[PDB]
């Protein structure tokens, strides 16, 4: 008859539990601005390479 | 006081007094640094490693060769060795002796040059020789005359001498040593 608070709450609820959309939205997102550095692991690899030849 | 001598023949490399019948101990001229990020935080960084030490340790450790073909390639790792060579295993200090020096025979100059240069200013020492290694093979062999083939780790030789005399131009000087044959068998 009606939208009530339980429909609400079913929503609420419903919102929730679904894990997909909570947890796509963070680790998506954020996956993509991941990495910028001159790596000092990569420093090791210079070095190493210094040492090489 | 005493003599002391510096055997850098290559291979393991060989240093005692003057009439002890065999010297003390013996290194095999690696040396040896890093590879890989230093991890654990509690150790502390060495960053240069040589001797049975390196022999241990050697596996993180990558090795350079300090020696090639008998001719000595990098005289400041030289530097560490001889350093380590004379404290940890002699406890000797540089004026303590005259000091002898063994030679690869019919070879640049160079290593004769800088050689003295550093052992008498880095280490300050009462006297030097450097002594070509035919020489010694015949005074331990005792016969005055001869020819000798001695194939090292380094550069391999032929030197006939007459009794107390040398023919630098009979002598004959190949790098064929043990170490290239080694790499050809893999
Ligand atoms: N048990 C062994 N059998 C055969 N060859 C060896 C043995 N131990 C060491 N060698 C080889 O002998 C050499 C040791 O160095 P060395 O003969 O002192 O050279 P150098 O004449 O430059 O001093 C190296 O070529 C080493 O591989």
């Amino acid at each position: 008859x009606x939208x009530x608070x339980x429909x609400x709450x079913x929503x609420x609820x419903x919102x929730x539990x679904x894990x997909x959309x909570y947890x796509x939205x963070x680790x998506x997102x954020x996956x993509x601005x991941x990495x910028x550095x001159x790596x000092x692991x990569x420093x090791x690899x210079x070095x190493x390479x210094x040492x090489x030849x | 006081t005493t003599a002391l001598v510096c055997d850098n023949g290559s291979g393991l490399v060989k240093a005692g007094f003057a009439g002890d019948d065999a010297p003390r101990a013996v290194f095999p001229s690696i040396v040896g640094r890093p590879r890989h990020q230093g991890v654990m935080v509690g150790m502390g960084q060495k960053d240069s490693y040589v001797g049975d030490e390196a022999q241990s340790k050697r596996g993180i450790l990558t090795l350079k060769y300090p020696i090639e073909h008998g001719i000595i390639t990098n005289w400041d790792d030289m530097e560490k060795i001889w350093h380590h060579t004379f404290y940890n295993e002699l406890r000797v200090a540089p004026e303590e002796h005259p000091t002898l020096l063994t030679e690869a025979p019919l070879n640049p100059k160079a290593n004769r040059e800088k050689m003295t240069q550093i052992m008498f200013e880095t280490f300050n020492v009462p006297a030097m020789y450097v002594a070509i290694q035919a020489v010694l093979s015949l005074y331990a062999s005792g016969r005055t005359t001869g020819i000798v083939l001695d194939s090292g780790d380094g550069v391999t030789h032929n030197v006939p001498i007459y009794e107390g005399y040398a023919l630098p131009h009979a002598i004959m000087r190949l790098d064929l040593a043990g170490r290239d044959l080694t790499d050809y068998l893999m």
